């Protein structure tokens, strides 16, 4: 099939998905980031380039009210575009210095990365598009004046894969273990270790929470921060960390469960840092989750292992992800100081979120980052971020 | 001191009115759009074509001087699929500022884009000197729009 068309609806619910679509109107079936891919390094101009491609392709589509959904791996085609220009990149690199290799290299990995969004564990082309992220991703550390090792971590009768990015192997350094949202990939965030991170001497563990990524084999349970609790106990045995001096930073969903670790280490953590986290809110919003773009939908399937949907059913379950309903917030407060953001406006995580999250912090303070000039109301509270961890780690 | 000649007919606007962050944020380059008056975009400079968007309502061209322009008409006109627009030139053509490079239907365009405002800006602005921005109303091909010292 293709994307759009691989999680099974029931007749019953795919009704709603067509009144949906055709009430937002929506030209396309994938949420575009454009201004998050830019950020994380795809080119401004590249990327128009790349929907041009895709909104003029006469070929066939799923629904050409998507012209996102071509069906098919040739020219028009989501993956297959983006991934061309993963190939032109990475082409390119071949006759580069090696700074300027590897960039081309990392940026070929992020157009991998993008082709197979939203990942969705059925999705065949997306799947070696991942293969293809991750080798670009290897080849570009090779060049870099940097480190970056994989670690498996051996974990539930398989393995746990972990990117460790060093500035360098002379003192032990303090680690921030990062995680992202249920539609990334662990390798997504090169440019928050090269822009952010790295400047301050701090290495960044990257790590992909159950069901996502690297850790699509893992199913994502009751307590899916066990992979980062895994990743915390290997710490004591890598000899470029401080594993007396480890940091929390977590995206989206990436953020609900690294509050949830706060409170399961508080001993083992010194700071936890969330951004864009549906802590409570979207949870606790039945009518709000049935009524989402099909891609979020399709996205909750696939995490959940879904075999048939039921649009309804599925807005039931989510209420247990809520993090006041689970229990870590209500009467105890955690040690760990966490420091909660997200932008003005931000529907899946509204300031009142950053807000429990504060209130059962000691320490903890939550921040808005209002939408005047996103672009620059954000490198702004980011940079801030990051002097807080490099005190808390200090 | 080089002239950036009007890509297109219209008034001008400041690049941060555009109803789009990408541009408006001054993320793709920085520079002034220009709100649509007549039916075609043509080089804004002596120089190269670069790229020439599938969906023919954008493309960039490179000054023989370094300076790299950006020419995008309306905002989310890329969901129109190409409809309204015809190719005149081709990537890599060598042109003259006034040169024709793209043709529009604008009676159709102000019925179906979500905005017809235009972008023209400087894509390498950690290449350049410094920017001035000129004002009012401007004719294809013949009032400069901005001025750029490499």
């Amino acid at each position: 099939k293709e994307t759009s068309a691989l999680t099974q609806y029931m007749p019953t619910s795919q009704s709603l998905l067509d009144e949906i679509k055709e009430k937002n109107g929506f030209s396309w079936y994938r949420n575009l980031r454009r201004l998050q891919w830019v950020w994380q390094g795809v080119d401004p101009i590249e990327q128009e380039q790349v929907l041009a491609r895709i909104a003029s392709s006469k070929h066939s589509r799923t629904d050409e009210q998507w012209l996102d959904t071509v069906m098919g791996y040739h020219s028009g085609n989501w993956a297959y575009e983006w991934t061309r220009l993963g190939m032109e990149h990475q082409k390119r690199a071949g006759e580069m210095t090696n700074e300027a290799a590897s960039e081309a290299l990392f940026s070929a990995s992020l157009c991998y990365s993008i082709a197979g969004y939203p990942h969705l564990k059925s999705d065949n082309l997306a799947i070696q598009a991942q293969v293809l992220a991750n080798s670009a991703y290897l080849e570009a550390a090779k060049k870099s004046k940097y480190i970056i090792k994989q670690l498996e971590i051996p974990f539930e009768k398989g393995k746990i894969t972990a990117h460790l990015h060093l500035t360098n192997t002379d003192k032990p350094h303090p680690v921030v273990i990062v995680s992202a949202g249920l539609d990334s990939l662990q390798t997504d965030m090169w440019r928050l270790f090269r822009d952010h991170l790295a400047k301050h001497d701090i290495a960044m563990l990257t790590v992909d929470m159950p069901s996502v990524g690297y850790s699509s084999k893992y199913p994502l349970t009751e307590d899916y921060s066990r992979l980062h609790q895994a990743v915390l106990n290997e710490l004591f045995s890598i000899p470029y960390v401080d594993h007396h001096r480890v940091g929390l930073i977590g995206f989206r969903f990436g953020g609900n469960a690294m509050v949830r670790l706060s409170f399961l280490e508080q001993e083992k953590i010194k700071a936890c840092v969330i951004l864009g986290a549906p802590i409570h809110d979207i949870f606790a919003s039945p009518q709000k989750l049935q009524q989402m773009p099909k891609m979020y939908l399709d996205v909750l399937a696939s995490r959940l292992g879904k075999s048939v949907v039921d649009i309804y059913s599925l807005s039931g379950q989510m209420a247990a992800w809520s993090l006041k309903v689970q229990g870590f917030l209500s009467s105890r407060k955690t040690k760990v100081p966490i420091l909660a953001m997200s932008l003005e406006g931000d529907p899946v995580s509204p300031y009142s979120d950053n807000q429990m999250v504060a209130f059962f912090s000691t320490y903890g303070k939550a921040k808005k980052i209002s939408s005047k000039t996103i672009t620059q109301g954000y490198e702004q509270s980011l940079d801030l971020a990051i002097k807080w961890l490099e005190d808390e780690l200090l | 001191a080089i002239e950036i000649i009007a890509p297109l007919s219209g008034e001008i606007v400041n690049i941060e009115d555009v109803p789009d962050v990408v541009f408006a944020e001054k993320i793709v380059g920085d520079g002034i759009a220009i709100k649509p008056t007549g039916n075609k975009m043509v080089a804004p400079v002596n120089g190269t074509i670069g790229k020439i968007f599938e969906t023919n309502h954008a493309f960039s061209i490179e000054s023989d001087d370094g300076v790299e322009l950006f020419v995008h008409f309306g905002i989310d006109t890329v969901e129109l699929k190409g409809e309204g627009f015809t190719r005149i030139a081709e990537e890599g053509q060598t042109v003259k500022a006034g040169d024709t490079v793209i043709e529009f239907d604008l009676a159709l365009l102000e019925e179906k884009a979500k905005s017809t405002l235009t972008p023209v800006v400087i894509s390498n602005m950690d290449e350049i000197k410094e920017l001035n921005k000129l004002s009012g109303s401007v004719v294809v091909g013949e009032t400069p729009v901005l001025r750029v010292t490499k």
